[PDB]
């Protein structure tokens, strides 16, 4: 196969027909205000094919601290993929896995390039799992299309699609979802 | 048409060779790191290599002129230490046009005495000169004497010869009575403690004696302050100890501010400190009786003490002989080791650092091995070791074909010890040794 | 510039040579025999000696390790290697465009064969610009930045010797 | 096939063709030491020890840092039997042993809330894991360590942190000790077939006594109960009200530095083994026995989503001498001594103008280490060369080399320099924001004037500097740079030029400029 493992829209919208989940354009996402109703299951239609939905914007006494250019940033996460529907990746903690204190400890943190063309974003700190089963360095780029609608200690959700996944995804044509727990400014 | 030169020689012990300087000048060749006392049975039958030169013909003196067996072993144990009785293995080498003509020797130089090995000697140097032996004792040096003191207002001495530790010295085989003895009322002597140019005393009525060559004392107007009382000196801290980056200078000890017990450190010239807010207070744990000390010089260049001692008659979860150590006179603190690698309790244990490393010697009271019974060691302060070989006890011989009468081995006595500036370690017995005994490790002599 | 270079270097050394047989002084020159190569003299020229000796008294060996200021130069004067870029080698220098030189650390038989038979009869602090043949320097092809067929001129400072490299640096 | 024509060709091409020169000319830098000030650190490495050094003093540092608890973390519900009505177990739930009274298990302290049982505290352990060190690696020291808060004491947070002079004695209170340990950087008290290994990774292993083992475990325990029967989820700001965080505080030794890279606690607990269908406790497989347990662990670290803080004291009257020397400045790195340049910025752009410049080439360049010491300070191995404006906004805002504005060079030990070799672009920078100014301010423009506001439009500063590069695109080899960022271990190095140069001309760098002259 060459032009047949692009029918990953396939197995998406398998997924998305699976659960409750309705779709919101973009231009319909940035007039409601901005908020993605949880009671109803929404998620926005970005860019590049990504599906994204915010649970916790972040930061709402502040407001202020958003992220931006040369930002270190603090990433946690549960990695699910969609063609076989399996916990594939993960740096958080759950019981069924409690007592496996490698696997949670210590989490991912990426550098982020915001210059003006051609976003970016660099590993500074692979968790474990990470860095024993995919060793590469370069952040999914769907991740990276999120931060300019949310701020710091955000919780979002996403499907991201193999053009825009990580080293593993753009060679095996994969799409997966992420269940982002928390994006942190990095401390210290 | 050269003479070029690589010569080598193969593995003596286990992975290990040894280099040869090559002197193209004055036509020799040696090795500068002698062969261990154990090669003379390994060079009996040994093999050369690496003998590169321009034209491999090479030829030795026997009459004849018989070809080198380059790729053969052969015996070498006729030509070690050929500088004197001399007796080279002379060689002769051919230039490639058989023109130009050179002859090398050869010499292979050994060990006749094993480097890190403590040498006792046969035999005690010197009986103990004290009268009463049973009584307590002390060992100490100044200047260029060494001085045994004995609690019955009784001195003897002993003087050492020029200088330079590694010279062919002899010293310590007579001892002479001080005969102006009368060292002060109601003295402590197991309390004398050096000074830069100085020895210090306490009494057990609490007064500080000091001396400026141990032949008379007096008391001192600077240290013997009113409100304060003194109940131990522990160590001086100086210029002449180390490399002190630190600029210390005085002696430390503890006093006993209106009934409780602080360190206090004496500055050069001038009294203790006792303001109360600012001294600190001596743990329940640290040694009161028989206390021993050394200073030395870290790596970084400050100066560093230790001292080890008798505890109080009885504590709880004591086990083991700790160690207290101080970069300054102000507070010391203990290193206390968790793990297994503590060293046994002992009964007045002395302490010494010595060639690069920390000895500590004492009597066991375990009641299957009671005495003296080894040297404890430790590389770094914090992990201790018994030394099951070489650095043993005085009296403990090797086969010649045995313990000594007069050894420490098995003994339970009185006793001191000193290290004087030529590395010596001297030891004296009480009742029941009633010796002296002297003995430095072998590498510390030589000139390398 | 760099025409029939062998001719004119092999012309160098022996203007060197003759000039020691025939000038008043000696012109200023020195010279040694060559033990691998008994007959054939290296010329140098003796300098002001240091004053910061590490009083090492005899002569380094063959097979022992050397503490040095160094500079080498070809025949017009044109920089190859060395500590130091200057005419003296730079400690506690007053200008502040040079920087002080750092020490090297050599062996003398891990060097060209016109340094290993000059090494072996200077004593520690001695000064010598010395001038080898190409037979005794790299020779033939040369290294990096040699022509090929060069005589090289160097500027020595010994300043210690030992038997290892621990002892020294 | 000849493509050369040599030389001949010039003299009758046009004026403008064969007027454009070459040229060399050099301009006088001056350079002096200026102090630190208040630099921002944030770094994940923490520092705890002393040296002393014979030139600037006693050197000594130590750390605060929180402990992070990630999200839901719980321990194992305590163990519950279920009977019937004759007495009998049918089934149970949960892991932890909670009966006491039992001989079985004096092993551990039972630790309560109200009058129930919740749980044991087995252990209590913190290591400081580290990679690597400064100093000698013999010298026996002793470090001692401190729980943060109290009574009326401050807390550590995003404006208080950062500052290396922080005053630990108001963020801990003295009889808050956990508990000492004496070490020497390597373990020797470890055999050498351990200490070979490659996943072996030094530490300070300095586990509490009992007392304050089940003081701090019981605290950590209660608050994961309290948080878990209110259906909340254990935050590490739930955590932070349990167990503030420590301070690692150097009581004695002189040499070494420690790199803690990360604090890590264990709080350990008892645990039954259980059956996988019906839930009830194992029997032991061996002889005799009453139940079958082991002992498990919740961990508790580091991890850049809390905050850490170091204290590096540098002795501060032998620095304030050092900055007074005229005769050479000094680059004592960490929040020591930085040196500034003057550069001639203005005789540059009188007397170069209408050239193209092709090269600016600034030299720093220094002594020898002195006294031949074992284990003393090394030179600073990359340094930053930044305009004075952004001296301290470069670090805060984390930014990496601009090029037109800052410049990173290497040490080249066979020479004793730092080269920069083509400084034009700031250069450039510089004379184009002076002939905006005198463009802005037009006939009512003074030249003296504005030299004598903005004193720091021509001024530059020399920074130790630690700098790291990806590793990927690791066969097609590019090595990019991802972050620079103050360096903080102990060294110096002795530089030429001075404050005496600003009168004498001895004293005084050559700043080396060519260019192509057009002869307009």
């Amino acid at each position: 196969y060459a032009e047949m493992l692009e029918d990953e829209k396939n197995a998406v919208n398998k997924f998305i027909k699976d659960k409750g989940i309705r779709i919101i354009s973009q231009d319909e996402f940035e007039k409601n205000d901005t908020v993605t109703n949880l009671e109803r299951n929404e998620y926005v239609a970005l860019s590049d094919g990504v599906y994204m939905q915010i649970v916790d914007r972040g930061s709402a006494e502040n407001k202020t601290d958003t992220f931006a250019n040369n930002n270190e940033i603090c990433v946690r996460y549960i990695e699910e993929d969609i063609m076989t529907r399996d916990t594939t990746c993960f740096n958080v903690f759950l019981e069924e896995w409690g007592d496996a204190n490698q696997l949670y400890t210590n989490p991912a943190v990426f550098r982020y390039v915001a210059e003006g063309s051609y976003v970016y974003g660099t590993f500074i700190q692979m968790d474990y799992y990470w860095a024993s089963y995919y060793q590469s360095t370069a952040v999914p780029a769907g991740w990276l299309l999120a931060l300019p609608f949310v701020r710091n200690y955000a919780h979002v959700r996403l499907i991201v699609p193999s053009k825009v996944g990580h080293s593993s995804a753009q060679q095996y044509v994969n799409p997966y979802y992420y269940d982002i727990w928390t994006f942190s400014k990095a401390l210290n | 048409d050269a003479t070029i030169r690589a010569f080598e020689l193969d593995t003596i012990g286990y992975g290990v060779n040894y280099k040869f300087t090559i002197d193209q000048v004055s036509r020799l060749i040696y090795n500068v790191d002698s062969l261990p006392v154990n090669a003379d049975t390994i060079i009996n039958s040994i093999l050369i290599k690496t003998l590169t030169t321009a034209s491999g013909i090479v030829t030795m003196k026997d009459d004849q002129d018989s070809i080198v067996n380059i790729n053969d072993s052969i015996d070498l144990t006729k030509y070690v230490n050929a500088t004197e009785k001399n007796n080279f293995l002379v060689l002769k080498v051919w230039a490639p046009n058989m023109e130009v003509q050179n002859e090398y020797k050869v010499n292979i130089r050994m060990h006749t005495m094993v480097p890190d090995s403590l040498s006792w000697g046969k035999d005690p140097i010197a009986n103990n000169p004290v009268r009463n032996t049973a009584e307590k004792q002390k060992v100490v040096t100044l200047g260029d004497k060494i001085l045994l003191f004995a609690q019955n207002n009784e001195i003897y001495s002993t003087a050492i010869p020029a200088g330079s530790p590694t010279d062919r010295l002899n010293y310590g085989q007579k001892w002479d009575k001080e005969t102006t003895g009368k060292l002060p009322d109601g003295a402590d002597v197991t309390s004398i403690i050096r000074f830069v140019d100085k020895l210090y005393l306490l009494t057990k009525n609490k007064e500080v004696y000091n001396s400026n060559d141990g032949l008379t004392w007096t008391k001192d107007e600077v240290l013997n302050s009113d409100g304060v009382s003194v109940t131990n000196l522990i160590t001086s801290f100086s210029d002449s100890d180390g490399s002190n980056h630190k600029k210390i200078n005085g002696i430390a000890g503890i006093v006993e501010i209106n009934g409780e017990k602080y360190f206090s450190f004496a500055e050069k010239d001038v009294t203790w400190e006792k303001d109360i807010d600012k001294l600190t207070v001596v743990p329940a744990e640290f040694p009161i009786n028989n206390l021993s000390a050394d200073v030395y010089a870290t790596e970084s260049g400050t100066l560093n003490a230790i001292v080890v001692g008798n505890t109080e008659d009885g504590l709880d979860n004591d086990t083991a002989t700790v160690v207290w150590a101080s970069e300054d006179g102000k507070a010391w603190i203990p290193m206390e080791i968790p793990s297994n690698n503590n060293c046994p309790k002992l009964v007045d244990p002395s302490i010494i650092h010595y060639n690069d490393a920390f000895y500590i010697c004492g009597k066991e009271t375990k009641d299957d091995a009671k005495g003296f019974q080894k040297f404890y060691t430790s590389p770094t302060l914090l992990v201790w070791k018994g030394v099951d070989r070489m650095f043993m006890l005085p009296g403990i011989l090797p086969p010649v074909k045995s313990l000594h009468e007069s050894s420490f081995k098995g003994k339970e006595v009185n006793y001191t010890m000193v290290v004087d500036r030529n590395h010596y370690i001297w030891m004296v017995g009480g009742q029941g040794i009633d010796k002296i005994w002297r003995g430095r490790v072998n590498k510390l002599g030589f000139l390398i | 510039k760099y025409d029939n270079w062998r001719a004119r270097n092999e012309a160098f050394i022996d203007s060197l040579a003759n000039v020691y047989a025939t000038a008043s002084g000696r012109g200023g020159l020195e010279r040694i025999e060559m033990l691998t190569a008994p007959g054939n003299y290296i010329y140098y020229k003796e300098m002001e000696p240091m004053t910061d000796h590490v009083v090492k008294a005899g002569n380094p060996k063959y097979t022992d390790y050397v503490k040095v200021y160094y500079k080498g130069t070809n025949i017009l004067g044109e920089y190859f290697d060395g500590n130091f870029k200057g005419d003296n080698p730079v400690v506690d220098g007053k200008d502040p465009s040079e920087g002080d030189s750092p020490t090297t650390i050599f062996q003398v038989s891990g060097v060209i064969t016109g340094w290993g038979e000059v090494l072996q009869r200077m004593e520690v602090g001695d000064r010598w610009k010395v001038y080898i043949p190409w037979d005794y320097a790299y020779g033939s092809s040369g290294t990096t930045g040699i022509l090929g067929y060069s005589a090289l001129v160097f500027d020595i400072t010994l300043l210690d010797f030992a038997n290892t490299e621990a002892e020294l640096k | 096939c000849d493509d050369n024509t040599g030389g001949l060709g010039l003299g009758m091409f046009p004026g403008n063709d064969q007027n454009i020169k070459g040229k060399l000319s050099t301009f006088d830098v001056t350079t002096e030491s200026v102090k630190t000030g208040d630099i921002y650190a944030k770094t994940n490495i923490g520092y705890i020890g002393k040296f002393t050094d014979e030139t600037f003093g006693t050197y000594q540092a130590g750390f605060l840092a929180q402990l992070n608890c990630p999200d839901g973390l719980t321990f194992p519900e305590p163990y519950k039997e279920v009977t019937d009505a004759s007495g009998n177990v049918i089934s149970a739930t949960g892991r932890m042993v909670v009966d006491d009274k039992d001989p079985e298990n004096k092993d551990v302290t039972f630790i309560k809330d109200g009058n129930q049982i919740i749980g044991n505290i087995r252990a209590v352990e913190l290591y400081l894991w580290y990679d690597s060190y400064f100093g000698d690696s013999l010298t026996a020291c002793r470090l001692s360590v401190y729980e943060l808060g109290g009574n009326g004491k401050e807390t550590l947070n995003l404006d208080n942190a950062y500052y290396t002079d922080i005053n630990p004695e108001d963020f801990y209170d003295s009889q808050n000790i956990l508990g000492t340990k004496a070490y020497t950087a390597v373990d020797l008290s470890v055999k050498d077939s351990i200490r070979n290994l490659s996943t072996y990774v030094p530490s300070v292993h300095i586990a509490f006594k009992e007392d304050i083992a089940t003081r701090v475990g019981g605290n950590i325990l209660t608050a994961a109960r309290k948080a878990k029967n209110a259906d909340k989820e254990f935050n590490s700001q739930l955590f932070r009200e349990a167990f503030q965080g420590i301070y690692v505080k150097s009581d004695y030794g002189d040499g070494t530095v420690l790199y803690i890279d990360q604090p890590q606690m264990n709080v350990v607990y008892k645990c039954y083994a259980t059956d996988s269908i019906t839930g009830k406790k194992l029997q032991k497989k061996d002889g005799s026995g009453k139940d079958s347990t082991y002992y498990s662990y919740r961990v508790f670290a580091t991890t850049r989503e809390v905050i850490q803080a170091n204290q590096l004291k540098n002795d501060p009257e032998r620095i304030d001498a050092l900055i007074k020397e005229d005769k050479n400045t000094y680059l004592k790195s960490p929040a020591g001594i930085f040196t500034e340049a003057t550069l001639p910025i203005s005789d540059i752009q009188n007397e170069l103008t209408g050239d193209t410049l092709n090269a600016v080439k600034l030299t720093f360049t220094n002594y020898n280490q002195t006294g031949d010491k074992k284990f003393g300070m090394a030179i600073p191995s990359t340094v930053m060369l930044v305009r004075k404006k952004f001296q301290d906004s470069f670090f805060k805002d984390n930014k990496l080399s601009d090029g037109v504005s800052s410049y990173l060079t290497s040490h080249t030990s066979s020479t004793n320099q730092y080269v920069f070799s083509n400084i034009t672009k700031l250069v450039n920078a510089c004379i184009a924001e002076k002939e905006e100014a005198k463009k802005n301010a037009g006939s009512s423009w003074d030249e003296t004037k504005w030299l004598q506001e903005n004193p720091d439009w021509n001024k530059v500063v020399l920074i130790p500097v630690l700098v790291t590069y990806d590793s990927s695109n690791t066969t097609t080899g590019q090595a990019n740079i991802i972050r620079i960022q103050h360096d903080l271990k102990p060294g110096y190095v002795r530089l030429k030029g001075g404050s005496l140069g600003k009168t004498n001309p001895d004293y005084k760098l050559k700043l080396e400029v060519i260019s192509t002259d057009f002869g307009l």
